[PDB]
């Protein structure tokens, strides 16, 4: 599991997979839910 | 001018029915661009 003496893996889920940030939600008025 | 008179009229009816038909079909040839448009809209991203 540690490669060279570092738990990478571990590293890595903790450094190499940041959150991404998408569009903002748009509240939909009530009048335009019909598709 | 009977004779003359018919006989100008069947010859212009005719020609005229032949350019009729050559640029009708070619204005129906000309609209097949736009009668099969299609569209389409990226949607919103609503709740
Ligand atoms: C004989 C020589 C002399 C006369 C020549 C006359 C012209 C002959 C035709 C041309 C020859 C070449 C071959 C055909 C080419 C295609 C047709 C063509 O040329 O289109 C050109 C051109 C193409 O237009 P477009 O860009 O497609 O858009 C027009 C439509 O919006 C388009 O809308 P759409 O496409 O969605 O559909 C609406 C419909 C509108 O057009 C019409 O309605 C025109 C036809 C009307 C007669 C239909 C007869 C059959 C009906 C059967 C029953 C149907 C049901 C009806 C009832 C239902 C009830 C529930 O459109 C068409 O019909 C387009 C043509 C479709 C067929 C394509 C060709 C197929 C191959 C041909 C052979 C087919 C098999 C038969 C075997 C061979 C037989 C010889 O057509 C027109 O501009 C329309 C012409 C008719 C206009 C009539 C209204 C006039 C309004 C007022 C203006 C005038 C004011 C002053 C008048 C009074 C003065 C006193």
């Amino acid at each position: 599991n540690a490669v060279g003496g570092l738990a990478t893996s571990q590293i890595r889920d903790l450094v190499g997979n940041p959150a991404k940030s998408g569009k903002p939600v748009v509240k939909m008025p009530p009048y335009l839910k019909p598709s | 001018w009977w004779d003359e008179r018919k006989l100008l009229g069947y010859k212009t009816i005719a020609t005229l029915a032949v350019i009729a038909v050559s640029s009708g079909y070619y204005n129906r040839f000309l609209s097949g661009l736009w009668r099969s448009r299609r569209l389409a809209f990226r949607p919103f991203n609503y709740s």
